[PDB]
């Protein structure tokens, strides 16, 4: 995606991430980067200091593929949005003067999702299609953008911590075998209909969190952050506790 | 028993609303 070439796009950082850039940069009026949106798929964040604050805006991806903040017009690109927002402030706690950039050499964070994106890709393709070769090749080529949405809403099935439809007791079980690591974890299907359950050891204790879609089809924890996939729910609360009892370390393997 | 968060989410975002 096109957003990867712009000098101020960090990727997958956190807010707490942002916001340490933006005090690196000066934290003067108008600095400015773009990241990666943790919980809106295909979303992006714009992170602007003013008033020596910093200032959050999700950048959503609309049905038709444009990208508008809440309350906003549509613009083609992230890269568009920033641009018009160096011309007119439209709302926005201020103009864009100046972004901060990436240190050289310094990439845009991936998570794990994003790392394994590709190969999801291809072997989804080699399962549905059947081909090989350079014929296979040509059909990732072409399907790629139509399965994006696909992959990244059913990728949860093949990550290493989702476990399927297994009881609270079989979670209970797979989660005492061997170390007992704070923060071990996997998640279970509950209904098979985005109701979910976030299994977590603290101290040799299993906590159960329930995970619910709401009517939008998002997932939350109740009360909690929501977010369109469980990859992002994880990577969140991989970095963070943010109301959990402790932050998420290792995955629990499947057995 | 389903253990429930120990904060409600409290970060807002901006809009342009």
């Amino acid at each position: 995606d096109s957003a990867n070439h712009l000098p101020f796009f960090f990727g997958n950082i956190t807010r707490e991430e942002a916001e340490d850039y933006l005090v690196q940069g000066g934290m003067s009026d108008g600095l400015y980067l773009l990241r990666q949106s943790r919980n809106y798929l295909g979303g992006f964040a714009l992170s602007v200091a003013h008033g020596r604050k910093a200032h959050h805006y999700t950048i959503e991806r609309e049905l038709n593929g444009t990208y508008a903040i809440a309350g906003g017009r549509t613009h083609a690109s992230p890269a568009d949005l920033c641009h018009y927002h160096s011309q007119e402030s439209d709302g926005l706690v201020c103009l864009l003067k100046k972004p901060f950039n990436r240190p050289q050499g310094v990439q845009p964070k991936t998570g794990p999702f994003e790392d394994l994106k590709e190969n999801l890709i291809r072997e989804y393709v080699k399962q549905t299609w059947n081909l090989q070769g350079q014929a296979l090749e040509q059909a990732i080529i072409s399907q790629k953008p139509q399965l994006e949405k696909l992959i990244a809403t059913t990728a949860h099935e093949k990550m290493p911590w989702f476990h399927g439809k297994i009881s609270r007791e079989e979670s209970e079980q797979i989660v005492l075998i061997g170390s007992k690591t704070n923060g071990k974890f996997l998640i279970r299907a509950r209904d098979n209909n985005g109701s979910y359950a976030l299994c977590l050891l603290h101290e040799g204790k299993v906590l159960h969190y329930r995970i619910d879609k709401d009517k939008t089809g998002k997932l939350s924890i109740p009360e909690g952050k929501k977010f369109d996939t469980l990859w992002q729910l994880v990577e969140h609360y991989s970095y963070k506790a943010d109301g959990l009892l402790r932050v998420l370390t290792v995955p629990c393997q499947k057995i | 028993v389903y253990t429930g968060l120990s904060t409600r989410n409290q970060e807002t975002y901006e809009t342009l609303k």
